[PDB]
RNA sequence: GAGGCCACAAUAACUAGUGGCAUA
DNA sequence: GTATGCCACTAGTTATTGTGGCC
């Protein structure tokens, strides 16, 4: 006796009152023929007219999204699936599907009648042959749930006389490990079918047992390794917006084992509106991108399980333009798993705060897998992290890693100045744009005497603060004061910028290293300042 | 033992917070105590058909690093609220905030004996998670008041004031608060015999040291210079300018009247007469207690904290912006660990004070918070927090308050 | 009876709060 | 003139499409 769980349906809700279309005679036929035989089994039971309720015939033989709309919720089980880096080695290594899964876990005795459905009549002037579910129905919401509920009893007995054995439960297949030798694992493996088959639950023999490598989820799972199953990436001479979403895919699915994958170039080419249809030119760049994917992809890869006993390491490398792959391993040049990080996008982010997020990925997704953090090896200097984030407003925390020499560095490119420089020509910038025409004007003036504007079309409040800063560096020499109101385009600056999507900040950024001392001050406008009250007038004649 | 009937508020549903991912060191620790828990019948595992859920963590806690569990129960204390609150409140003590010493009491355990109604336990469903989700989840449900939910004390209540009552006539200025798992005993006594008198109590009910008024707030200083520059005026003028939405009185007319012109950033500028006035004036705005601020109890309470560098921190609790009913410095690891005590500093000093804990606005981002946040933490409670920038300014501002 | 369900990713949309600015 | 947009930081949500699965 599995006992059954109790199931209620959603407060304020009936049942399913849906009609059963006609269907073909040929259709008919194979109807009863199946349910005759279920019930005979017991799994259904032919009901009267005293059952109100009904849901479709339709894999499954019935579809009840009517019913499942209005069955309570479960707090339900397979949120996620194991990753396969988080595994143990095993010497040997069995799957059982059980075969009569659902049939064997009969439903909650009131809640049967909900499950009502009819096999229609031919002409339909008779009425159809009506009946219910005695037992879990394939496609109900709660079967998944209840039946592994079962399954975690029936195992209980099972997994406490035997420890060293690993059953993981995984829809209806049990996956059976050991490090037993393959003889005393075999005896184990019928024990359990054994136990199993006193709740009526049927699994495959001996005989029948498949062998690893076992195909799960996509993965192939050996006793020692896993790889992924192999990718398959096209080669079209006309690329599609599906047909790019399509290598997107794969290209991201292959990134937790092929390591450096990169995917930021054919994600542009998907920005914006497009039927899915548009033929879409690939970028030159994006074009090199998909050369060396296909490159990786060519040699082959396998992860390796998980030692308990080792450290994780972890590793992360910079790949240019917000993009960061890392490697996962214990021992070296055997890697459990890869992954890539990618930034917003659209925002220029710090490199050494870019780093810190990666990292914040990896250890997230690190606890996740393995139950604790990795020790990081980082491109990045113990001081340059250090200078960075005692400046900083954020809090953070890496509780340990440690610079690895391999390039491309992560460093900070200028280094601004606390005090304002003497003798060194203090600018005053401002800018300014009307919204509607997207006209504006940006310039700055000089406590030598010295002044500039220049007008510019298709622009930004924001983009002719950046101007403006961007003319005082043009136009001064090696030292430099520049006095902004814009604490936008100001942050912009102290936050060093990776290159980005703007070439106004990577100007910017590259004047700044040129330059040999900067002081950078905001002053609240419309104060009466002298120096951004002439500045702002000169900027804002044609504009206000 | 008989049960008080609990019941959310009629339109709402029960917890389902999904639970944050914990290390194998933590899960094997919540494994440990809930068996123990389970086998004294204080909670009961339950099946599928229980849709709610309540995260759990382990916290090492009582000072010793022996694993104590947390559950957050913050989204099920606001889905009762009015239960707690309105029908069974606790009322708070506005004497407590003036005695000079005040220590707090773990009154945890005393919930386990009390049951818990039938029809409320499906809200107190809870997950011990486990690795690489290979296994797919031990639930249970609590059978007794749950520590951390609020409605625990509140049940409590009257059973508390019988095992106090016989010690608030022997010590009639001693005022006990009772905020979820803890006491906070207020006197004026010397140091030496507070901890005897409050041992006393300690040993009383096992048969069934903050300094409040040393808390002050300081005042914001200004520069001191012989030689103003150019530079020195506009850094003061716009915090100045920032801050007249905390001091309205405060005026830097004067003193942007002497930035006359183009100048460089380092010239030097003699500050005239109405300047050292308005200046003058500023200060002792600045010196006095801020003033128009009051506490509204209907309002909740929210707390900002700046990382200030080098170990300091600034906080302000408040419920309006720029009402400050209160500010101050926490000075010393790590960040996250800093910002760990001075949450829980100010969560205590804000119960002391009005009986609520405030609401965080911290400046981490929230998945590195969400990582760490147990590894420091002692607290039974868990205050409300969100994740928020630092503008320059503010930080400019606080960072000018005196130092004891 | 026009497929749903899980993880991850990309895209789009709705964004909201803080901040300084920019036009009215 | 409060009302907005402009974007840096902080936090999201509902839809589509794709990868890998499942029913
Ligand atoms: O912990 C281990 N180690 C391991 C190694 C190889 C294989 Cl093929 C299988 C496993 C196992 C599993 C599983 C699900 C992911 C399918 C097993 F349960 F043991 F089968 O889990
Ligand atoms: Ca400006
Ligand atoms: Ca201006």
């Amino acid at each position: 006796p599995i006992e059954t769980v109790p199931v209620k349906l959603k407060p304020g809700m009936d049942g399913p009152k849906v009609k059963q279309w006609p269907l073909t005679e040929e259709k008919i036929k194979a109807l009863v023929e199946i349910c005759t035989e279920m019930e005979k089994e017991g799994k259904i039971s032919k009901i009267g007219p005293e059952n109100p309720y009904n849901t479709p015939v339709f894999r499954k033989l019935v579809d009840f999204r009517e019913l499942n709309k209005k069955t309570q919720d479960f707090w339900e089980v397979q949120l996620g699936i194991p990753h396969p880096a988080g595994l143990k080695k095993k010497k040997s290594v069995t799957v059982l599907d059980v075969g009569d899964a659902y049939f064997s876990v009969p439903l909650d005795e009131d809640f049967r009648k909900y499950t009502a459905f009819t096999i229609p009549s031919i002409n339909n002037e008779t009425p159809g042959i009506r009946y219910q579910y005695n037992v879990l129905p394939q496609g109900w919401k709660g079967s998944p749930a209840i039946f592994q509920s079962s399954m975690t009893k029936i195992l209980e007995p099972f997994r406490k006389q035997n420890p060293d054995i690993v059953i993981y439960q995984y829809m209806d297949d049990l996956y059976v490990g050991s490090d037993l030798e393959i003889g005393q694992h075999r005896t184990k493996i019928e024990e359990l079918r054994q136990h199993l088959l006193r709740w009526g639950l049927t699994t495959p023999d001996k005989k029948h047992q498949k062998e690893p490598p076992f195909l799960w989820m996509g993965y192939e799972l050996h006793p020692d390794k896993w790889t992924v199953q192999p990718i398959v990436l096209p080669e079209k001479d006309s690329w599609t917006v599906n047909d790019i979403q399509k290598l997107v895919g794969k290209l991201n699915w292959a990134s937790q084992i092929y390591p450096g994958i990169k995917v930021r170039q054919l994600c542009k080419l998907l920005r914006g509106t497009k039927a899915l249809t548009e033929v879409i030119p690939l970028t030159e760049e994006a074009e090199l991108e998909l050369a060396e994917n296909r490159e990786i992809l060519k040699e082959p890869v396998h992860g390796v399980y998980y030692d308990p006993s080792k450290d994780l390491i972890a590793e992360i490398q910079k790949q240019g333009q917000g993009q960061w792959t890392y490697q996962i391993y214990q021992e070296p040049f055997k890697n459990l798993k890869t992954g890539k990080y990618a930034r917003m996008r659209g925002a220029h982010t710090n490199d050494v705060k870019q780093l810190t997020e990666a990292v914040q990925k990896i250890t997230t997704e690190s606890i996740v897998i393995w139950g604790k953090t990795p020790k990081f090896k980082l491109p990045i200097q113990k001081e340059t992290w250090e200078t960075w984030w005692t400046e900083y407003w954020q809090a953070t925390w890496v509780p340990e890693w440690e610079f690895v020499n391999t390039p491309p560095l992560v460093k900070l490119w200028y280094q601004l100045e606390k005090e304002p420089i003497v003798g060194a020509e203090t600018f005053y910038v401002d800018g300014a744009a009307s919204r509607e025409t997207k006209l504006g004007k940006a310039g700055y003036v000089t406590n030598k005497g010295r002044q500039k504007v220049v007008t510019l079309t298709d622009t930004t409040n924001q983009k002719t603060e950046l101007q403006a800063i961007h003319l005082a560096l043009q136009d001064s020499g090696l030292e430099v004061n520049i006095v902004t109101d814009s604490q936008y385009a100001l942050g912009i600056i102290q936050a060093q910028p990776d290159q980005s999507e703007s070439e106004l900040v990577n100007q910017i950024i590259e004047q700044l290293i040129k330059k040999e001392k900067v002081y950078l001050a905001w002053v609240p406008a419309h104060k009466g300042i002298g120096g951004n009250e002439q500045v702002d007038k000169l900027v804002s004649a044609g504009i206000r | 033992i008989e049960t008080v009937p609990v019941k959310l508020k009629p339109g709402m549903d029960g917890p389902k917070v999904k639970q944050w991912p914990l290390t194998e060191e933590k899960i094997k620790a919540l494994v440990e105590i809930c068996t123990e828990m389970e086998k004294e019948g204080k909670i009961s595992k339950i099946g599928p058909e229980n849709p709610y859920n309540t995260p759990v963590f382990a916290i090492k806690k009582k000072d010793g690093t022996k694993w104590r569990k947390l559950v957050d129960f913050r989204e099920l204390n606001k889905k009762t609220q009015d239960f707690w609150e309105v029908q069974l409140g606790i009322p708070h003590p506005a004497g407590l905030k003036k005695k000079k010493s005040v220590t707090v009491l773990d009154v945890g355990d005393a919930y386990f004996s009390v049951p818990l109604d039938e029809d409320f336990r499906k809200y107190t469903a809870f997950t011990i998670p486990s690795i690489n989700n290979e296994t797919p989840g031990i639930r249970y449900q609590y059978n007794v008041l749950p520590q951390g939910w609020k409605g625990s004390p509140a049940i409590f209540q009257s059973s508390m004031t019988k095992i106090l009552e016989p010690f608030r006539k022997q010590n009639p200025d001693i005022v006990i608060y009772q905020y979820m798992d803890d006491l906070y005993v207020g006197s004026d006594l010397e140091i030496g015999q507070h901890r005897t008198k409050i041992e006393e109590l300690r040993q009383h009910l096992l048969r069934w040291e903050l300094h409040p008024d040393k808390w002050t707030v300081q005042p914001i200083v200004l520069p001191e210079k012989d030689s103003w520059t150019v530079n020195d005026i506009q850094k003061l003028v716009g915090k100045l300018n920032w801050a007249s939405q905390i001091y309205p009185g405060i005026k830097v007319r004067q003193l942007c009247k002497l930035l006359r012109g183009t100048k460089a950033l380092t010239e030097v500028i003699p500050l005239t007469e109405e300047a050292e006035l308005e200046l003058a004036e500023n200060r002792e705005i600045l010196k006095e207690p801020v003033h128009g601020v009051y506490y509204d109890p209907s309002k909740d309470l929210i707390a900002e904290i700046q990382k200030q560098g080098q170990g300091q921190w600034t906080y302000q609790i408040y419920q309006e912006p720029f009402k400050n009913l209160k500010t101050g410095k926490y000075a010393r690891t790590n960040d996250v660990k800093q910002l760990t005590e001075a949450v829980q500093k100010i969560t205590t000093e804000s119960i002391v004070i009005w009986g609520k804990t405030p609401k965080f606005k911290l400046p981490i981002q929230k998945e590195t918070w969400e990582t760490w946040w147990t590894e420091y933490w002692q607290a039974t409670w868990v205050p409300e927090w969100e994740f928020v920038n630092t503008p320059p300014l503010v930080k400019l501002w606080y960072q000018l308050e005196k130092e004891p």
